[PDB]
């Protein structure tokens, strides 16, 4: 039984190019056969789709940018003209011999144009406070590229090891990200204090941005 | 149509057992070879197992043979994969899909919507819903940012929508980060126009079905005084 | 309409001919595919002879390969290359 | 050239096709006449279906009539009418 | 087993005419079937030749006026363009039941414009009288119709019962008949008289023609 | 080339017996059926015998049924019609023909020359020959005629040519006549033109097998002193 290695394992392309994937089988097999690989198309959390099959034949309702190729061990995914909800993992799979293998993936992210973040603060909410705990959310809000800094500051003091990050996946429609830092502290220690700000560091910014409130305001 | 309905997932102690079920619709399992394929966190498509519903014929991954059964009830249109002995490896977004016979065959292009199965000791727990309220000077760009936050809950997962499902332009529902304590924290913000204030209120829906724990939260921005 | 006499002749003598060849009769060894399409379309001897001590029979051959899908049931398919004879040219020969 | 699997699916399906019968298999009760031509050109349903449960058949059937050179042995031979079942059209059918 | 009944048992007719004979089978057969009858040409004390086989084939080196048809019980023989060469007697021949029968022919006369015979005498030879007996001849050369009359006289008595006549059959290139009358004397009787005589009527002569010789000259 | 030649008739008393031959040149009779067919003199023709030289299958007429045999032999590629018990009424030339097989049956194709077979009691007898010399006179018009008496013999035939055959135009040899003794005779008559004549000789050759008389006779036209 055949395994299946895919490549590259990520890539990053602009819009309109050609993108190019590849599945190489374990094995030996002669030029002389071919359309044993289907293509599918994952999207974050979601089933896979069936965008290839048989080597080279487009599944129906599929946008004709998506192609393929193979014999022998080697087979090829191209898309021709690359496009923003084109963003996601591509997997092959093998049916000369089943169980049918899959490949290991190829995540392709969509590389565009430069777009600084739009900086949001959230203090804690009152009902929260009751319970002995205070969240303070920062959001960077639709931004390219991924790589983003952020510092929370209480009173000045530069804060650590009390926030947690979380990003989302690359937009399918404009291809930006946005990012939710979340600064965790006791109520005691929030009562303590007044200014709490975010401060943010993006090669789309001249200098850092810093969103703050004064609690109580 | 065609369709493919899974159920059965959730928590699961290590050790412990499990039964998903997958519902054929539009078509007859009896022409069909009917797989299950898992997705472990952030990883990679895995083919765990495949029946022939006719005959009975069954085939199995490595990772999960002799654990695993995976059978099909041609009268009731349904295949069923019978977990046994779970493991934190197990722990994994499980697929039912379709594969035709002959001219058929040619690729999964039926798949059910996925079911997580989560392997942990630890125990079910609802989340809290706090709103994330912007004040009333960030809406001065014509853009006003809102959310809740959903925090302390156990397992995964946790839907969030806005306005009841109606509004889903500029909606971020964050990936769970999980703090410290073993429990999921998530955020959801939408922004919306500032000037849509006042005419349009906003609402999140948040459902955490492993607690049967369904809340509404509105939000709106506050001032200071 | 009638055919007539020497068209029906002309048109059924010794001739190669669209034949539609089963491919398991090809290869009658083949204990373990399955071939879809199960048959292919070659040029083949037929019709027939002016005497009963002769039979129609190739002088020319040559070989044509296309495309067939061979499934191994429960086991796997694949788009496989698969040769077959063909007839340029026949006579009646005797046998 | 290689031929290509959807070109091989296409000429092989299940279509009427010139087919070479030969005359005693249509008139198999013929225990007194030879005939010359010994096989006659019909359209006739070749080729192969999707499934190994379906099979060729014909849907639509018409007569052609042809003349043959019918010889008794040894005791004389005339030209006569014959008539022949061909298919019109052809179609995929459960067996 | 089936008779062919052929017709007419003759024919006269000229040269560029349409010339049809038929052979009919004493059983009914139906018209489906054909392609059983052979025709055949004889001149006369020679084998028949091969016109036309299997009803309507035209066999190989045989002019393209002839040309046959036919199927159930009747067949035709037809020669579009009659020409001199084509006296002769026909028949066809079934084999539609073997052994194959004739039938019983079709005699085909040129009919052509009158010609006068010329006429010729022809004294018994000194050879024959030695033997005791004398043959006279007389020759009717080249004439049509065949219908003529040749009266001897010997010293003007009109002959009876004494002379025999043959003609020809009619020639193949300018449709004419020639007739021998030989005339048969005992030596004895020829020595008794002087003058011999032929006296010819035809159609084509306006008078009767008389050739004569007188012995010992 | 295809051709067949017959041998063997001739004069024959009545209850008496003959046998015909005939010998097949440029195809072999194996592939065929060999027939007799007979004309009786002024009659049409019969068909008389016929044989499938293979397995020596056999048919005939039943006018003679019983008295004929038919025969061939592959080997000398040679066929036979043994007759027995002849009667008046088989007087005939009779022919051999070949008929081919499947394709090749279409019709006889290839004839012998025909033999004459006389059934009589009376003797053979060969003929005089004597001249038949024009006047001088009757060469006024152009035209010159002259012949040859052949006269009292038995049986038929007797064959007559003009200058070893090589003066054939305007020849006009008559039909046997029968005379009262029971002998035939016939006249041959040939027209030349008259100033042909002390350039050319004029020379009837006559031939009756039967007698092996074989005679020469130069004719030409005597004046009258
Ligand atoms: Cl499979
Ligand atoms: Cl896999
Ligand atoms: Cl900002
Ligand atoms: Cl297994
Ligand atoms: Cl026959
Ligand atoms: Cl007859
Ligand atoms: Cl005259
Ligand atoms: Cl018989």
């Amino acid at each position: 039984d055949i395994q299946m290695t895919q490549s590259p394992s990520s890539l990053s392309a602009s819009v309109g190019d050609r993108v190019t994937i590849t599945c190489r089988a374990s094995q030996d097999i002669p030029r002389s056969i071919s359309g044993y690989v289907a293509w599918y198309q994952q999207k974050p959390g979601k089933a896979p789709k069936l965008l290839i099959y048989w080597g080279s034949y487009l599944y129906s309702g599929v946008p004709s940018r998506f192609s393929g190729s193979g014999s022998g061990t080697d087979f090829t995914l191209t898309i021709s003209s690359l496009q923003p909800e084109d963003f996601a993992t591509y997997y092959c799979q093998q049916h000369y011999t089943t169980p049918p293998t899959f490949g290991q993936g190829t995540k392709v992210e969509i590389k565009r144009t430069v777009a600084a973040p739009s900086v949001f603060i959230f203090p804690p909410s009152d009902e929260q406070l009751k319970s002995g705990t205070a969240s303070v959310v920062c959001l960077l809000n639709n931004f390219y590229p991924r790589e983003a800094k952020v510092q929370w500051k209480v009173d000045n003091a530069l804060q650590s090891g009390n926030s947690q990050e979380s990003v989302t996946e690359q937009d399918s429609k404009d291809s930006t990200y946005s990012l939710s830092s979340t600064l965790t502290l006791s109520k005691a220690d929030y009562e303590k204090h007044k200014v709490y700000a975010c401060e943010v560091t993006h090669q789309g910014l001249s200098s850092p941005v810093t969103k703050s409130f004064n609690r109580g305001e | 149509e065609v369709q493919l309905v899974e159920s059965g997932g959730g928590l699961v102690q290590p050790g412990g057992s499990l039964r998903l079920s997958c519902a054929a619709s539009g078509f007859n399992i009896k022409d069909t070879y009917i797989h299950w394929v898992r997705q472990a966190p952030g990883k990679g498509l895995e083919w765990v197992a495949r029946i022939y519903p006719t005959n009975g014929y069954t085939r199995y991954a490595d990772s999960v043979k002799g654990r695993f059964t995976i059978s099909a009830d041609t009268s009731k249109n349904t295949a069923y994969l019978q977990m046994n002995s779970l493991r934190a490896e197990d722990t994994a977004v499980y697929y039912c899909a379709k594969l035709g016979i002959g001219y058929y065959y040619y690729g999964m292009d039926v798949w059910g919507q996925g079911t997580l199965v989560t392997v942990s000791s630890a125990s079910t727990k609802g989340p809290s819903v706090f709103p994330l309220a912007p004040s009333s000077k960030s809406t001065s760009g014509g853009t006003a940012a809102l959310g809740c936050l959903v925090k302390d809950y156990f397992p995964e997962p946790v839907t969030v929508s806005w306005n009841s499902g109606a509004l889903t332009s500029g909606v971020h529902t964050f990936p769970a980060v999980l703090q410290s304590s073993g429990l999921y924290s998530l955020s959801s913000v939408v922004t919306v126009p500032s000037s849509s204030l006042g005419t349009q209120t906003y609402i999140c829906n948040v459902n955490h079905k492993p607690s049967n724990t369904k809340v509404d939260k509105k939000v709106e921005p506050k001032s200071c005084d | 309409e009638v055919v007539k006499f020497m068209d029906v002749y002309q048109r059924s003598y010794c001739h190669p001919i669209e034949t539609l060849v089963d491919i398991f009769q090809e290869y009658p060894d083949e204990i373990e595919y399955i071939f879809k399409p199960s048959c292919v379309p070659l040029m083949r001897c037929g019709g027939c002879c002016n005497d009963e001590g002769l039979e129609c029979v190739p002088t020319e051959e040559s070989n044509i390969t296309m495309q067939i899908m061979r499934i191994k049931p429960h086991q796997g398919q694949h788009i496989g290359e698969m040769s077959f004879l063909q007839h340029n040219k026949c006579e009646c020969r005797p046998k």
